[PDB]
């Protein structure tokens, strides 16, 4: 609960 | 983590398979300098389920979103029996208790490995288990906190394998029934909870019901006459209503059976 969706890791090059 | 030798070659192209060090998997798309959750190939049939958009009735479009995604898992190859090897050799039965992204990984390879050995080319494994996988954390693990309940892992598999109706409510009614075969409401929401993510993660949960399945649950015991407890054989009659958090997974198999 809360939070139930977070972006993967930023594109890095 | 050593699967990531294994599982890198379902992806090719600009695409990079890599992880994050919270143990889950996600894709890296070097021509577009962008990151996703999803494997390409799952986000190519999501947006391909827009076709079918048109179908007029809720329980039946659903179905067939399901269907074309159990044959994109090679789901429509697995039977109960089946299912409940690898379930057995994995010692899945505390079904209270969470499986994080390896156990999750081993058990599908030990299915999608057997499946591969049964039929000629079918089953590409590394792309199935990573396809699969992502499906089932879509589900259950919208957060990727890279665990679920064995509980949950069942549903899907389950609820997705080409074992007969009947056998399938009644393997997952045991799944939540007490030792005796007794089910209260507690344990029946347990198993309409996680079935009803199945539709709610297409973006269809409006036409179940709604995400809540307490009122499907209150519906079963009425229908029950308010007895404190149900049997399978209960619970099996008040499925052929077509009880309205459910009615996607009877379709599906009218849909299967209509061919395509």
């Amino acid at each position: 609960n809360m939070t139930p969706y977070r972006s993967p890791p930023p594109y890095v090059p | 983590p050593a699967s990531q030798h294994f599982l890198s070659t379902s992806v090719q192209g600009p695409w990079e398979r890599a992880i994050s060090p919270n143990k889950v998997p996600y894709y890296i798309n070097h021509e577009t300098q962008t990151t996703c959750w999803d494997h390409p190939k799952m986000t190519e049939l999501y947006q391909s389920l827009a076709d079918l958009n048109n179908v007029r009735f809720s329980a039946y479009r659903t179905a067939m979103k399901l269907r074309r995604l159990q044959k994109a898992l090679c789901l429509d190859l697995l039977s109960l029996s089946a299912a409940c090897d690898a379930l057995d050799q994995h010692n899945l039965k505390q079904n209270d208790q969470p499986m994080d992204i390896l156990q999750i990984i081993n058990c599908l390879t030990t299915i999608y490995d057997r499946l591969e050995q049964e039929h000629n080319n079918l089953v590409n494994v590394p792309l199935c288990v990573d396809m699969c996988l992502n499906w089932l954390l879509n589900v259950y693990d919208t957060g990727r906190t890279g665990r679920i309940r064995v509980l949950s892992f069942k549903t899907g598999i389950i609820s997705l394998c080409k074992a007969h109706l009947e056998d399938k409510y009644r393997y997952l009614f045991k799944q939540v029934a007490s030792s005796t075969g007794f089910c209260d409401q507690r344990r029946l929401g347990l198993l309409l909870h996680d079935s009803i993510q199945i539709p709610r993660q297409l973006g269809e949960v409006a036409s179940f019901g709604g995400s809540n399945i307490e009122p499907s649950v209150r519906s079963c015991f009425q229908f029950a006459n308010n007895k404190p407890e149900i049997e399978a054989a209960l619970f099996l009659d008040w499925m052929r209503l077509e009880p309205q958090s459910m009615v996607w997974l009877p379709v599906l198999h009218r849909v299967a059976a209509a061919e395509t």
